[PDB]
């Protein structure tokens, strides 16, 4: 009994590895020119109901909070924004001491020293003359100096460029496909966890529509669960790290913006353009959103029940609102419209659970300009939008941190929270991972290369 | 690998002036804010300053204190002044998930050694 | 019946069909470029280094050099009909860039003894 | 595809305000030009504005006409203004072959689909 | 109370210079040495 050895070229073997992937995007909106962030007018156009198919007999582990998609994505959009403000234009004339007051158009007693109607004089497109414009600019892009003397926030540590009106903020799904001899394995398994082995794996050669969304918490048009609203961790036993609650039933939410804002252009060059808030039509009211009292409480409800598999079935399970600290992580800064706001949610997170038709209504506020999450240094100006902008979204999941109470006083209090940016995109990329394909392999046979 | 440095501190007279600093070494500097936190015995820790895109400042600073970041070199300052005998405990550095600071100690993941200050 | 559409069968199995896992392997603008290139580049390395031993394309490439009972140890035909590519490859990763050695020694050696063979007539 | 949409436009009082609107969607909105022709019953088209890298108007504008082009939105607006009963007419809307304006209705490859416009 | 190596090696130099508002100007000075620094017409 002898045998010699044999080498299968093209045989089906794969070992964990990262590269990098590229566009895939619908080509049914190509046809509208939009040279906005998250480019379809370059990229390869995707492919109609990708080679998604089933195997069998394959068992494969996956780890998302060690995935390196999620990171390679992250990059990418960092990349992608500077890009996309390059060919706009910077606010460094606009840096001008500033002469403000009250407005008061019979203004409604929820708001008093929200608007500022700022006038300063200004450069025209003949640099010999000027002129005196008026804008109204929010109570958080102003500040004192010493009366009425203020000047732009952001004026004295770095300044930005305005967004271009050509570009839009609105998420447009981005497909992420493997080059070739790489393949993107997928997860199906309805109860994974995040973490283990996946019995029921399939390959595809594109992911499905993947938006990536611009939130702090309560993430935003995502990818719903299956059955059994998850509690993916990393570490629950520690509470430094967080935990991406998913539910499959949606709660709707709707934001509007009542104020009927007009857009005013004003010079600021020979060719430079800069857009202002102009007068307010009509009162004004503040800026609110809208989430259903019943189906909210139930979604708790959910939470709640599924949160005790992991901490017991006697513990008294309560929330609690936000934490404190920077504005942009004690409410949730959601884009809406190309306007971004900061909307209070200590109605949501309140309340607490023992183990035995209304609308609920919350503030919000509006910042012109926003300190980027690309970079610390740079910022940003928003320019207005007519009329009066509502949005309805999907909230899909919940970014809660847990406190890190005493061992005894089982009172476990979960807060809402979140800012990395990160993983808000993790909940979306929590079924794909990278494998590179390794042909030619060797195997034993019998054979006699004939001389 | 991500790690932290932390400058000397040291003992000080009682209305004293002292400057403490924090290295960030492996991860980027422009793409996260740092934070210091203090852990007096007997107690558990509380925020005492820290600077991502604005300043921040505990309840207790009265704007005694003073943040600033030098991206050059990659750290963070902290221009301590009159500091008063309540003030001695150890001073942690930390750098916070992301480009926001959170009050709660729950919100960094790279923690430092902690610099002994003393004020008698 | 498609790209990996047979990982998980029988190794044995799995040689029913090995074009469809070689065929499809050579089909931010720099990325894509970038890509290409490395996509065009790993197919070259796999075709040279089959061309160094005594095949060019023949996809079944059988070696006449003597296999070793001690790296596998398994009867030859109780893994060619249960166990999956994806296991046995484990089993003798570790004993991985030894054999491609042998193939090169093996082949380089009889080449010559080829080419002096066609010399003595 | 290369095609055209333009706006309401109706019936308007004599002497009245009215404003039009032609969106070029298939092609590159900054390298071509807009023009907007007249057609009164029984008769042959006419210029009446078109705006280039530089505004041009008809013999019979007198200047009571505004156009301007939003290169944002790559739309092309025409303000009507003082509309005499005479101005009735199916206001079309064309797109230059290249960056220049012609008065010969021979210089436009892509036509609209016409707005009809009344006064009384 | 400059050593008498050098004598003028180091200028003192004050001049306008824009804040960080467009508007306001701010008198700021400096040292710059003599190779940096040319006549034109006395300081
Ligand atoms: C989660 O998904 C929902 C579902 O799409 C999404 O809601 C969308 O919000 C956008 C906000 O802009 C809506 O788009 C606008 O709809 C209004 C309705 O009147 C239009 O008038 C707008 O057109 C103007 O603005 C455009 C902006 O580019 C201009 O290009 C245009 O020329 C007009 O000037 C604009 O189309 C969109 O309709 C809804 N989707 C709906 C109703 O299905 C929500 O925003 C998503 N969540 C987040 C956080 O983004
Ligand atoms: C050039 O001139 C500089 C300015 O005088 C000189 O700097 C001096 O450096 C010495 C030693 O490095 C310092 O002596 C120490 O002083 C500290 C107290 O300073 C505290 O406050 C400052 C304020 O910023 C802070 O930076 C320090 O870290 C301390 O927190 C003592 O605690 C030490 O024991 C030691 O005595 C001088 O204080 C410092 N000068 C000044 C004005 O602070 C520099 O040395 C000169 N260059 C050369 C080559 O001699
Ligand atoms: C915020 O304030 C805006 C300013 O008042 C509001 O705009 C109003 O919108 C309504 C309906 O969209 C208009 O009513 C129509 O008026 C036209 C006549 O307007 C003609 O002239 C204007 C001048 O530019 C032109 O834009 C129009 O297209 C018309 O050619 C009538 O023909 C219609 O039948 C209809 O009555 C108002 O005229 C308009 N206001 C002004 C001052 O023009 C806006 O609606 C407000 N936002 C909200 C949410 O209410
Ligand atoms: C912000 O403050 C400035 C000055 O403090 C305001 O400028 C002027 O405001 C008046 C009314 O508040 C505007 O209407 C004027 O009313 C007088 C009343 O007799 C009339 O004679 C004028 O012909 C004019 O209609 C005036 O247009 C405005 N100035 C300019 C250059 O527009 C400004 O209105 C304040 N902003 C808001 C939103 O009220
Ligand atoms: C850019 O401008 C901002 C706005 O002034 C600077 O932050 C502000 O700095 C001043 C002093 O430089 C702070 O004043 C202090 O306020 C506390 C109360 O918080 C008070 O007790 C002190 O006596 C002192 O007056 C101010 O708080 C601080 N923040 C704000 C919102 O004004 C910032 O430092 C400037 N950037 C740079 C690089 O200097
Ligand atoms: C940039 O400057 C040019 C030059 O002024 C602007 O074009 C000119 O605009 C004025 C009014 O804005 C026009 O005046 C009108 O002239 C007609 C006769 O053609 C007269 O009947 C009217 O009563 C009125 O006075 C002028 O014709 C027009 N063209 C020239 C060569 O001066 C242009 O609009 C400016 N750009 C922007 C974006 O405003
Ligand atoms: C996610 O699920 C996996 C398996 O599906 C869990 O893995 C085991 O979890 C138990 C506790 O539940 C540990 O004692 C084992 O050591 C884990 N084994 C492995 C290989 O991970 C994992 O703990 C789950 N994680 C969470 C956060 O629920
Ligand atoms: C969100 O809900 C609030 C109710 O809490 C709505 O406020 C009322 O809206 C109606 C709509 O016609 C008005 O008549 C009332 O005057 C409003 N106030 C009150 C106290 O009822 C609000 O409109 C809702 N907004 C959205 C976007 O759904
Ligand atoms: C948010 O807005 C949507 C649509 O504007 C609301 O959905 C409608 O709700 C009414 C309630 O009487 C139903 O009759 C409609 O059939 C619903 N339409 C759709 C498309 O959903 C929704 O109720 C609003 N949210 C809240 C909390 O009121
Ligand atoms: C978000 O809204 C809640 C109420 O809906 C605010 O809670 C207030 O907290 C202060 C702190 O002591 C109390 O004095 C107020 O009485 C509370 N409000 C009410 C209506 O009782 C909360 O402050 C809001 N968020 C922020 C950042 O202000
Ligand atoms: C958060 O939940 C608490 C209950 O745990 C709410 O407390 C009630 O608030 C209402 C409105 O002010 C009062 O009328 C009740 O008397 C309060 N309850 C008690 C027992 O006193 C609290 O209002 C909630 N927060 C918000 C912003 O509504
Ligand atoms: C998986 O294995 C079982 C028995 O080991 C076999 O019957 C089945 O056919 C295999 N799967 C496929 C797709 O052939
Ligand atoms: C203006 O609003 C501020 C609050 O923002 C208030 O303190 C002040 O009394 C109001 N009136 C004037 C004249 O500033
Ligand atoms: C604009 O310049 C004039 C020139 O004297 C000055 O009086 C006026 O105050 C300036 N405008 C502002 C808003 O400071
Ligand atoms: C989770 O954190 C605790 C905290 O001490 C540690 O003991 C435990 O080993 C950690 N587990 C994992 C899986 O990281
Ligand atoms: C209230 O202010 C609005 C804002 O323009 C105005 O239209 C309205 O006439 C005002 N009403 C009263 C009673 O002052
Ligand atoms: C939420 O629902 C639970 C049971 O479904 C109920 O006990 C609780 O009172 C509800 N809470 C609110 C605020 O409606
Ligand atoms: C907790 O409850 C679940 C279902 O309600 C049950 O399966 C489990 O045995 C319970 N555990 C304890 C310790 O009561
Ligand atoms: C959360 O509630 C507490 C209750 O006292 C309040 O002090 C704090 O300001 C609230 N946080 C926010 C972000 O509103
Ligand atoms: C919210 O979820 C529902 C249920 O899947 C879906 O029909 C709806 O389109 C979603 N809203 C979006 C995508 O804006
Ligand atoms: C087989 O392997 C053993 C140890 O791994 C080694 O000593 C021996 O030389 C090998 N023989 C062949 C023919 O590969
Ligand atoms: C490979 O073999 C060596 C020695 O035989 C051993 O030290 C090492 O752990 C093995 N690694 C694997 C992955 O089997
Ligand atoms: C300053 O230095 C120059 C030489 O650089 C010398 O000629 C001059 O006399 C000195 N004094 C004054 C007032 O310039
Ligand atoms: C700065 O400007 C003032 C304005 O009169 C002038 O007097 C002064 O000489 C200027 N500074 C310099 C260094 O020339």
């Amino acid at each position: 009994e002898n045998l010699w050895v044999t080498v299968y070229y093209g045989v089906p073997v794969w070992k964990d590895a990262e590269t990098t992937l590229f566009c895939a995007s619908d080509a049914k909106a190509y046809e509208t020119e939009k040279h906005n962030v998250w480019a379809t007018h370059a990229c390869v156009p995707t492919d109609p109901n990708p080679q998604e198919i089933h195997l069998e007999n394959v068992t494969e582990e996956f780890n998302m909070w060690k995935n390196n998609m999620v990171e390679q994505m992250h990059t990418d959009i960092i990349s992608l924004w500077d890009q996309s403000l390059k060919p706009c234009v910077k606010l460094t004339p606009l840096c001008v001491t500033l002469q403000c007051t009250n407005v008061t158009n019979n203004i409604t007693d929820d708001m008093r020293g929200e608007l500022k109607n700022c006038s300063f004089n200004m450069t025209t497109e003949l640099r010999d003359k000027k002129q005196k414009v008026y804008s109204l600019f929010y109570r958080l892009d102003v500040v004192q100096i010493n009366n009425k003397e203020y000047r732009l926030i952001n004026c004295n540590t770095s300044a930005c460029t305005q967004a271009c009106p050509k570009v839009s903020f609105e998420p447009i799904p981005i497909h992420y496909c493997a080059p070739a001899g790489f393949a993107i394995l997928k997860c199906k398994d309805k109860k994974f966890n995040g973490t283990g082995p996946c019995p029921s794996v399939s390959t595809v050669q594109c992911t499905h529509g993947i938006k990536p969304v611009v939130s702090t918490q309560l993430l935003l048009n995502g990818s719903l669960a299956e059955e059994e609203v998850m509690i993916r961790s990393e570490n629950i036993t520690n509470n430094a790290k967080n935990i991406l609650v998913q539910f499959n039933t949606p709660v709707q939410i709707n934001c509007t913006r009542p104020n009927n804002n007009t857009r005013k252009s004003i010079r600021i060059g020979p060719g430079q353009a800069f857009y202002a808030t102009g007068d307010i039509i009509g009162d004004i009211r503040q800026a609110h959103c809208n989430v259903s009292k019943a189906t909210w409480n139930e979604t708790l409800g959910k939470v709640v029940k599924q949160l005790r598999k992991h901490f017991g079935n006697n513990t008294i399970i309560r929330f609690a609102n936000s934490s404190g600290g920077d504005l942009e992580v004690t409410t949730h800064s959601f884009n809406c419209g190309g306007e971004f706001f900061y909307c209070n949610t200590s109605g949501l997170f309140n309340s607490t659970w023992i183990s035995n038709n209304d609308s609920i209504t919350l503030p919000c506020r509006i910042k012109q300009i926003i300190n980027m999450w690309q970079r610390i240094g740079q910022c940003m100006y928003a320019p207005p939008i007519q009329g009066v902008i509502r949005c309805v979204s999907n909230i899909t999941g919940l970014i809660l941190t847990r406190d890190g109470g005493s061992t005894n006083s089982t009172t476990e209090t979960f807060r809402p929270g979140g800012g990395d940016m990160r993983d808000n995109w993790r909940s979306e990329l929590y079924k794909y991972k990278v494998v590179k394909i390794e042909p030619l392999g060797v195997a034993p046979t019998r054979c006699k290369r004939r001389v | 690998e991500v790690q932290l440095v932390e400058s000397g501190g040291g003992l000080v007279q009682a209305g004293g002036f002292l400057r403490l600093s924090c290295e960030l070494r492996g991860s980027i500097f422009n793409q996260y804010a740092m934070a210091w936190f203090r852990q007096a015995p007997g107690k558990e820790r509380e925020f005492v300053a820290g600077m991502g895109a604005v300043p921040h400042y505990g309840e207790f600073v009265k704007g005694r204190f003073t943040i600033s970041r030098d991206n050059a070199k990659s750290t963070v300052y902290l221009q301590m002044s009159s500091l008063k005998p309540e003030d001695t405990a150890i001073y942690f550095c930390a750098r916070s998930k992301s480009t926001y600071i959170s009050y709660n100690s729950n919100g960094y993941d790279y923690w430092g050694r902690g610099t002994q200050v003393t004020v008698s | 019946l498609g790209f990996l559409g047979a990982a998980g069968s029988t190794m044995g199995a799995a040689s029913m069909t090995l074009t469809v896992q070689a065929r499809n392997l050579l089909s931010w603008g720099i990325k894509q470029l970038q890509a290409r290139v490395l996509a065009v580049e790993r197919y070259l390395r796999d075709q040279q280094l089959l061309g160094i031993w005594g095949c060019s394309g023949k996809l079944i490439c059988c070696t006449n050099v003597p296999w070793n009972s001690s790296w596998s140890n398994r009867n030859l035909s109780e893994i060619w009909d249960n166990m999956t590519w994806l296991q046995w490859d484990k089993e003798i990763s570790n004993y991985t860039q030894i054999i491609y050695g042998l193939l090169e020694e093996s082949q380089n050696q009889q080449e010559k003894n080829e080419q002096d063979l066609l010399a003595l007539d």
